[PDB]
């Protein structure tokens, strides 16, 4: 039995428009540990992505963090694109400024 | 269970580890002395096959035999009286499991070493009449190295019940820097048991002296490691 | 006192993708990576600057050799499991071993094996047994319980050596592990009937209590909660919402200090 | 790191409670502390282990040993509630120094506190007998025995006579233990009546007549 990962997109600091900060994508709770994770700037992939190493959970699961440095503007749209074996197509989750 | 060795000053000494397992990966070595706290002298690393010592000791002071399949040995060089004490091997299984250890005494001069004389004194009839219990006294006199081990044997069997041995010897000459020692022990048994003439009592002092490796040049005998003894038989009166 | 934990994880995969290595093993102190060995490097390496500072060079070589041996054992075990289960393709095998020192004073010790993400064998150190989940698991259960010296060694390590390893690690990484960074608490307003947000930010110890109270009386639940996620700097963050003309107060407990905002 | 045992050497009874004081200063937040003992036979044994959150004792304690570990005062005390004569020994407390690998660690000990457990003589019968010598030796032996532990043995008045100190003799078969002290000399004016004149002797001490 396999489980789908959990996607969570947020910011390192309270996102103020026109202020350098970090965008974080936190993917946790997937049994098959083969994923593809990308960050999307205005519907286009970001290339200056940084990430920590893959880790283990006590429930035989994995978690990962993909983070980058950016400057938020209301015009720009930021999303996280993930592909997993349990997903028929790579799912995309957008970011809410709240 | 604790071995014992007496050596001259400036000579080497060998001590074997008495631990449940012969060969451990790391084997530590500690010294205990009467007045001060025990301290770790060193340990042996089997992987690097070397001794890790402490910062207060010279590197050319100790070394290891480390016979495979057998218990490890530690060798000490250029002995001095301040090296006298008791040396324990140690290992980490549950806690620091210390071994049986080996007591070591070393002397500057080998001229003043003597073996002890063992005498047995029979119980007084008054004590038998008064308490219905008999006390036999063993006195060992005239040994300079306080490295003796006293025991009692009834019918040729070592006894641990009803036996008391003095923990500190006493000096014949309290004003002498190098004075000889005397020690006393007591065995108490039921007076009926003593009055049985079949029962044989023996007081045995294992004296730790020199070895055949050492040479002797005196008119006297050679105070080698030996067993002195005295004995008595039951009196029914 | 704080709740600390030492863990070691081993992972193996059959017929992996070209990128994916066959065998990986890594240790974690309080969810911080400590060591790494893999089928590609074939060498054990640290993942913390204070690790190599205090350890001897012989340690890495010795545990690299032992990890090669453990790699071979893991491969043969996974192959046996696939043979028994009649499972083809790519499957996974996992092992976790470690101990925890809890804030209440109690201590634990665990050793579990899992296949395809489901628990397979759990070692009970007090009974010195192996609780299994299958007849296929029962076979290897009996096989391992045949050897009792190994079980004694496992219990001895889990009870007496894992704790010493964790304590010397916490003393080596005292700057990074025993530090504490207070959180930053903020209230946000904005939702047809907008809620009030209590937000904690930039705290290293990820254990926090987040509550709401009305005029000294705690709310009867009705508090929405959000996940506590880590910021990229090594700290953590969290948030909570509850909701008029009614007064409320946020309350937050962290690392032994209780804080009130009194909106 | 330093470990100090402020408690001096103490003599207790076979039914009292014994407290041993040990204070430690270490940089470690959760140090491993230990209580060990050296018996007169030089046996080095583990008594108790205490961290801040748990403790584990030796099998021979049988609930008679406990540890008072107070973090605020940095204190690690050892308490023996039913203390017996079998526990007379020199006790040491130690701490474990993390040095690389756990099996390479060192223990640092205190200078040591010595505990002497005197027995409880229910029916004291202080007596001074003269044990007749074997013809192998000429020395005369006077034995003072069956006295209470409260009586303390004083050394010889002169070097002409040699007097040992108190010793405890236990008959396990009859479960009876007594105290004993020997005195010997080769002087021509040596009598057991005058042997222990330098020590505080009980007024009811038996002085058997030589003409028995
Ligand atoms: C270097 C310290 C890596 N160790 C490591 C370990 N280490 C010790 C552990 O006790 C061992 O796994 C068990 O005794 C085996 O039964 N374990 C591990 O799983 N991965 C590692 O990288």
């Amino acid at each position: 039995i396999q489980r789908t990962p959990k996607i969570q997109v947020y910011s390192r600091h309270p996102a103020e428009n026109g202020k350098s900060n970090f965008l974080n994508c936190y993917v946790s709770g997937f049994h098959p540990s083969d994923i593809e994770v990308d960050l999307l700037k205005n519907g286009e992939r970001i290339e200056k992505v940084e990430h920590s190493d893959l880790s283990f959970s006590k429930d035989w699961s994995f978690y990962l963090l993909y983070y980058t440095e950016f400057t938020p503007t209301e015009k720009d749209e930021y999303a996280c694109r993930v592909n997993h074996v349990t997903l028929s197509q790579p799912k995309i989750v957008k970011w809410d400024r709240d | 269970r604790t071995k014992s060795v007496t050596r001259p000053t400036g000579s080497s000494a060998v001590i074997t580890c008495d631990l449940p397992v012969e060969n451990a990966v790391y084997t530590h070595w500690y010294l205990h002395q009467e007045g001060k706290a025990p301290q770790r002298l060193l340990y042996y690393d089997s992987y690097n096959s070397r001794v890790v010592l402490e910062s207060g000791i010279s590197r050319e002071k100790y070394h290891t035999y480390a016979s495979t399949g057998k218990s490890l040995k530690f060798i000490l060089e250029n002995l001095i009286e301040r090296d006298s004490g008791v040396y324990y091997c140690a290992t980490w299984d549950y806690k620091k499991l210390f071994g049986s250890g080996t007591t070591l005494v070393v002397t500057e001069d080998l001229k003043n070493v003597f073996p002890p004389e063992v005498a047995v004194f029979e119980p007084s009839e008054a004590e038998i009449s008064h308490t219905q219990k008999a006390t036999l006294v063993c006195l060992a006199t005239g040994f300079y190295p306080d490295h003796v081990e006293l025991s009692w044997w009834v019918n040729g069997k070592e006894v641990h019940s009803g036996v008391c041995t003095d923990p500190q010897p006493l000096k014949e000459q309290p004003a002498l820097n190098d004075s000889r020692y005397a020690l006393s022990s007591r065995l108490r048994v039921s007076a009926t048991f003593w009055q049985n003439p079949r029962n044989h009592f023996r007081c045995q002092v294992q004296f730790y002296g020199l070895s055949e490796n050492d040479e002797w040049t005196q008119d006297r005998a050679k105070p080698v490691t030996q067993i002195v003894s005295a004995e008595a038989w039951g009196r029914a009166d | 006192m704080r709740t600390h934990s030492l863990r070691y994880f081993r992972l193996g995969v059959s017929d992996p993708i070209h990128g994916v290595p066959e065998f990986i093993s890594v240790g974690y102190v309080d969810s911080h990576p400590i060591t790494t060995y893999d089928s590609v490097t074939r060498q054990k390496e640290p993942r913390a600057p204070w690790m190599a500072e205090n350890l001897a060079p012989d340690h890495w070589e010795r545990y690299t050799q032992l990890l090669r041996g453990w790699q071979q054992m893991f491969k043969v075990e996974l192959k046996r499991l696939q043979r028994h289960y009649n499972h083809s393709g790519s499957h996974t095998y996992q092992r976790m071993i470690g101990c925890e020192l809890l804030e209440d004073g109690s201590t634990t010790g665990f050793l579990q094996y899992a296949y395809d993400g489901q628990d397979f064998l759990i070692f009970n150190k007090d009974t010195l047994s192996w609780l299994a989940v299958d007849n296929v698991a029962h076979t290897i259960k009996q096989a391992w319980e045949a050897n009792q010296h190994e079980l004694l060694y496992q219990k001895n390590w889990l009870e007496e050596e894992c704790i010493a390893w964790l304590k010397r690690f916490l003393e080596y990484g005292k700057d990074t592990l025993q530090r504490t960074e207070p959180p930053l608490v903020r209230v946000n307003r904005k939702p047809g009937v907008t809620a009030l947000f209590c937000k904690a930010h930039g705290f290293y110890p990820p254990e926090i209590y987040m509550t709401w109270m009305k005029n000294g009386e705690e709310i009867v639940q009705e508090i929405d909660y959000g996940d506590i996620l880590p910021s990229g700097d090594g700290t953590y963050q969290a948030w909570a919402s509850i909701e008029s003309s009614n007064l409320y107060s946020c309350h937050v407990e962290h690392s032994g200090v209780h804080m009130v905002l009194q909106v | 790191d330093k470990v100090t045992q402020s408690s001096p050497d103490q003599t207790v009874a076979s039914g009292s409670e014994v407290v041993l004081l040990c204070t430690y200063d270490t940089v470690y937040s959760n140090p491993d502390l230990f209580w060990y003992r050296i018996r007169p036979d030089y046996s080095f044994q583990f008594v108790f282990y205490g961290d801040n959150s748990r403790s584990e004792g030796a099998d021979f304690t049988q609930g008679r040993f406990s540890v008072k570990h107070i973090l605020t005062q940095k204190a690690f005390h050892l308490v023996i509630s039913p203390v017996r004569t079998e526990d007379s020994a020199t006790y040491y407390c130690a701490t474990r120094l993390w040095l690389g690998d756990p099996h390479t660690d060192k223990l640092i000990f205190g200078k040591g506190t010595r505990v002497t457990v005197e027995p409880n003589i229910q029916n004291p019968d202080p007596a001074v007998y003269q044990l007749r010598d074997s013809k192998s030796s000429d020395k005369s032996v006077c034995l003072f025995t069956d006295f209470d532990s409260q009586t303390n043995v004083s050394q010889s008045k002169d070097s002409d006579v040699y007097i040992t100190d108190k010793c405890v003799l236990d008959m396990r078969s009859m479960d009876f233990k007594s105290n004993s002290a020997v005195a010997w000399s080769n002087k021509s004016d040596f009598a057991c009546a005058n042997a222990f004149n330098n020590s505080i002797i009980p007024e009811d001490t038996f002085f058997p007549s030589p003409e028995s």
